[PDB]
RNA sequence: CGGGGAAUCAGGGUUCGAUUCCGGAGAGGGAGCCUGAGAAACGGCUACCACAUCCAAGGAAGGCAGCAGGCGCGCAAAUUACCCACUCCCGACCCGGGGAGGUAGUGACGAAAAAUAACAAUACAGGACUCUUUCGAGGCCCUGUAAUUGGAAUGAGUCCACUUUAAAUCCUUUAACGAGGAUCCAUUGGAGGGCAAGUCUGGUGCCAAUUCCAGCUCCAAUAGCGUAUAUU
């Protein structure tokens, strides 16, 4: 499906990143 | 009615089948494979070994004309209408044209309202050769086509239907044979035709059923030259159904003995990646023992190649029938 | 000749060198927690903390009774402590080099709605003030990077047309109430 | 040793005016006869006309063939020979066509792999090669 | 063309300034004038030089480095639009005129703001805290991910009206319609030697290595991102 963009693509790394 | 789409729906499953299997063709159990193949050679190397251009040429290469070097006779006739100045009627006035013998339907064909165009050849054009000229394929339309099937080409103010051969664009000095033009790369139609000097546009029209003209192809002359070979390439391929150290035992190949024999020195090639060496027979029903520079898996299929040189086939006609108007289906 | 100002200013600086793994991760770690949109508003906030740092150190340099030194440090220290960045007992220029950029990032519109509770999270206050839901004192606020003052800190309302405010439904829910 | 009188300003500036003669790239810059050979003119692009297509061969451990075309600048006259991307994108180039070409890209310096091409084609018959590659676009001819 | 000035900026420097402000110069190249307070004036005249227009062949007429517009040149740059409403200027003048100027059009030169989703339940996965030595229990929380559901909120658009304005457009303001694959679908480049990012796949040839081509996965910036050239 699409990938989300613009704030919430950013919000999505960050999740990705520094959360788990 | 529905022949033609059986024989549409043929085509579509062949030219699947020519994608997935690239040049795959089964082993007649009937006719002698030394028979049915006998006009075919293997070659160790494709791209690296030599084959003569003028052996075995057919009659047709008889009827058609050859160039010692064809740049050098483009430079000296393009020189020639470049720099000298011919004793003729020159550009800006309006003359009339006593030309010899026509028919009389192109008279009534400008009664219509059809415009009538004509222009002075160049020297060696009016003569006959092999022209052959890189196609791509247009996006709207998709439908399968056959290499030896008729089709309309318009190349350098010229109109003729004439059947074509496909082969890849290589850097190679043989070119395998495409039997379907592929919808996706750039493929070298090669034709009987008159010879056209370069540069000139290559635009190719399928007859559809209602009287219109689909558009395929668009591109360039390449070159006039009869030098440029077709090299038709077929797979017989086999179970190695007893696998040993560097060395196996396939069947399906063959189902006589002497058929081996024959294509004895012909190196094979497995789909996994390495290649092998015909060493002998098992007898009577095409079993036979290889041998091999690495073990083979059981799912492995073993390979080998067939090559045979093809010609385009004498198809040129000058007459091409006007279209209806083109409307989107 | 025409009528128009050609004055214009970049209100950021890419950073000098693209790929460095502590800068990085830096930045991402302050668009998510602050529920930014890209670097590019990082570096507009690193670079007005870097101006003011760059005129606060110029000052440093003066004696300590040079009239400009005076009044333009109280100027600077007075701006900043209005902002809400600076607190009102540390008026002193030397305390302007103590600053991070998590002050500046604090006192924009989206962090404060979020802070104040008229949002479920950052995004959510980026989102509400996106769509004419927020006001400040009588004014309608579409821009999330509004910088709120301390004194506009206690009227942060809710937009009295807005659905969740004053009271006029929206199109989904006025649609989906004509179904049945 | 340098000079360092409170009186030395004019003997100070004459030697770096000198020795900064002795630099290639000012030079280059301020000799104007670089400009004056440079087949660009001093331009970043210059259109051309196919003159016709040659082939040339990659550096010695790696052997290569590949394909360029020999063009003549419209502007200045001058005979180049430009690369193009790959064997396909040789297919939309054409003898007598028109064509827009760039520097190879390291503020003109040569190949590191392919020796003594120079130029790169960007554009032919007013329509990037980009496009053409991609199916964006089509060419007139 | 010079200057005020622009870019970079630890400090010194370096590079740029054709270009709306100031001063100068020219009106195809030279030259000589008339009138006038002021001109060696070219939207004044007189010649020569170079081009070039109409012609009944005797003659007559020419100057876009003004605003548009065309050709040519090239890597390289916009409408043959509307108006004296604003700013000012000129005249005999409170009234006339002004391609000065203003207003629209073209415009990813460049600069600023800023959408492309948010939340709740449910299901798994982690992290705390209480009770247990632990396993474990938490209608104890918190945080993520969804081929899972759910209505709430909104602009992009379509389009009454007002406002705008010389007359309009745009913006702002407001009716009505306008979101689940919210298909109302974000691009551009790079990565399997080094700065951010790969123990991947499939075709195609040489003697397992190895040319060419299509992909997947990851990374960066993001309504922007490559490239070339110059320069710092």
């Amino acid at each position: 499906k699409k990938k989300k963009t613009g704030r919430a693509k950013r919000r999505m790394q960050y999740n990705r990143r520094f959360v788990n | 009615d529905e022949e033609a789409e059986a024989k549409m729906l043929e085509k579509y499953k062949q030219e699947r089948l020519e994608e997935m299997f690239p040049d795959e063709v089964d082993t007649p159990r009937d006719v002698a494979a030394r028979i049915r193949f006998q006009k075919y050679r293997g070659l160790k190397s494709f791209r690296t070994s030599p084959w003569d251009p003028k052996e075995n040429l057919p009659q047709d290469y008889a009827r058609i004309f050859q160039f010692q070097n064809f740049t050098n006779t483009r430079k000296s006739i393009f020189k020639e209408v470049e720099e000298k100045e011919v004793e003729g009627a020159e550009v800006g006035w309006y003359v009339t044209l006593h030309v010899s013998e026509v028919p009389v339907s192109v008279v009534e064909c400008f009664r219509q309202g059809t415009p009538l165009i004509a222009f002075s050849l160049l020297p060696h054009e009016q003569k006959m050769s092999v022209l052959n000229m890189v196609v791509r394929r247009d996006p709207g339309n998709t439908e399968p086509v056959k290499a030896k099937e008729e089709l309309i080409f318009h190349c350098g103010f010229r109109r003729f239907r004439a059947s074509p051969l496909f082969s890849q664009h290589t850097a190679a000095d043989k070119h395998k044979l495409q039997r379907f033009l592929t919808a996706d790369m750039a493929l070298v139609a090669t034709v009987y035709a008159p010879i056209t000097f370069p540069p000139a546009s290559v635009l190719l029209f399928k007859q559809k059923s209602n009287g219109m003209h689909s558009l395929i192809a668009t591109g360039h002359l390449m070159s006039v030259d009869p030098d440029r070979m077709v090299i038709k390439r077929v797979v017989l391929s086999g179970h190695p159904f007893k696998i040993f150290t560097k060395m196996a035992v396939v069947r399906y190949m063959f189902f006589n003995r002497e058929d081996v024999l024959w294509f004895k020195p012909v190196e094979l090639r497995t789909k996994w990646g390495r290649r092998g060496h015909i060493k002998e027979p098992l007898g009577t029903h095409g079993h036979m023992k290889c041998s091999f520079d690495g073990k083979l898996k059981s799912q492995d299929t073993v390979l080998m190649n067939l090559y045979k040189r093809v010609f385009p086939k004498w198809t040129y006609d000058p007459y091409v029938p006007e279209p209806v108007p083109w409307l989107k289906s | 000749p025409v009528a128009r100002s050609w004055v214009c200013r970049k209100t950021y600086v890419t950073p000098r060198r693209p790929f460095e793994k502590s800068r990085l991760d830096q930045e991402l770690k302050l668009i998510g927690e602050y529920g930014l949109r890209n670097k590019r508003e990082v570096w507009r906030v690193k670079f007005t903390l870097a101006k003011i740092r760059k005129a606060a150190r110029e000052l440093l340099t003066l004696d300590e009774k040079d009239p400009r030194r005076l009044f333009e440090g109280n100027a600077l220290l007075r701006r900043l402590v209005r902002i809400g960045v600076l607190d009102e007992g540390k008026m002193k220029l030397d305390y302007i080099l103590g600053l991070k950029i998590e002050d500046f990032l604090e006192r924009r519109l989206q962090t404060q709605v979020f802070k104040l509770g008229l949002a479920k999270s950052i995004h959510h206050a980026r989102v509400l003030i996106r769509q004419r839901h927020i006001r400040v004192r009588k004014q309608v606020v579409n821009i999330p990077s509004f910088i709120v003052r301390l004194d506009s800190q206690k009227h942060i309302d809710f937009s009295l047309r807005s659905p969740y405010g004053g009271g006029r439904p929206g199109r989904v829910k006025r649609k989906n109430a004509k179904k049945g | 040793g340098k000079c360092r009188g409170l009186r030395t300003a004019r003997k100070l500036r004459s030697h770096r005016r000198d020795q900064k003669w002795h630099d290639k790239q000012y030079k280059k810059a301020h000799l104007g006869t670089a400009l004056k050979a440079n087949p660009f003119g001093g331009a970043s692009h210059a259109k051309g006309i196919v003159l016709e297509k040659v082939g040339v061969e990659a550096k010695q451990p790696n052997s290569a063939i590949r394909k360029c075309v020999r063009v003549q600048l419209i502007k200045n006259g001058k005979k180049i020979t430009a690369f193009v991307p790959n064997d396909g994108c040789l297919n939309f180039i054409e003898e007598n066509d028109e064509v827009l070409v760039a520097g190879f890209g390291r503020k003109g310096h040569a190949v590191g792999d392919i020796p003594g091409v120079r130029f790169k084609v960007v554009k032919v018959a007013n329509v990037s090669l980009l496009a053409l590659y991609k199916g964006k676009k089509e060419r007139p001819r």
